[PDB]
């Protein structure tokens, strides 16, 4: 009432892209608990990497890093299907506990980590002020990471359609939505929002008659 | 839902 205890950075984990996803806000009132559901990166993923950052920069690796668990037992699915109920739970003591929760296996991993952990006083204001420097840079960076992703999408969804349709599909759409998803993954491979984005609108125009099929 | 790798 006099003071608070407020988290002075963010808290959150390494999604896909190498992005910073924020659990617990910048300036919240300890005691605190924020949970949030990801699951896979890839078909008959096994296990999770449960990389935990501290900061306000859009990049994991501008962030500091507090911590890193596997949650092992994923039993196989497609893309995207696994629930990974991932808990940041700040108790009274200004203790950290992180958890992750396979929703189907049962499975649970978790890591604590000390009040003290982190960055001190002086760090934390280089890293705030670091944030609004480079908020340009990062909004930039966030928006590639959400294009390759979107991409990504794309290119996993539609070879899934190419199968599911398979003799469906007249030989010539093939032979061109073939090429530009190995053109997609190729620029996926790359930094170039706008060649992404490019064999995103090749694949849309080459695609429209798998969608067609896809519908039934 | 957004995703993670191992």
């Amino acid at each position: 009432v006099l003071l608070l205890d407020v988290t002075p950075l963010s808290l959150g984990i390494e999604t896909m892209g190498g992005v910073m996803t924020t659990l617990i806000a910048k300036n919240t009132t300890i005691p605190t608990k924020h949970s949030q559901v990801f699951s896979t990166a890839e078909d008959n993923q096994s296990a999770v990497t449960i990389h935990v950052l501290q900061g306000e920069r859009k990049r994991a690796a501008d962030n500091k890093s507090l911590g890193q668990f596997n949650l092992d037992g994923i039993n196989p699915a497609p893309r995207g299907m696994p629930q990974i109920e991932v808990t940041f739970d700040i108790d009274a003591d200004g203790i950290l506990h992180v958890s992750a929760k396979d929703k189907n296996s049962g499975k649970e991993q978790k890591i604590t980590i000390k009040a003290s952990s982190g960055l001190n006083e002086d760090e934390i204001q280089k890293m705030v002020r670091d944030a609004e420097a480079n908020a340009e840079a990062d909004r930039k960076f966030e928006e590639l990471v959400q294009t390759r992703n979107q991409g990504d999408h794309l290119l996993h969804s539609t070879r899934k359609q190419v199968e599911e349709a398979g003799d469906k599909l007249p030989a010539d759409d093939k032979t061109a939505i073939e090429s530009a998803l190995t053109a997609l993954e190729t620029a996926l491979k790359g930094e170039d929002k706008a060649a992404i984005e490019a064999k995103m609108q090749e694949l849309a125009q080459v695609s429209q008659k798998l969608m067609e099929i896809a519908q039934q | 839902a957004l995703a993670l790798l191992p």
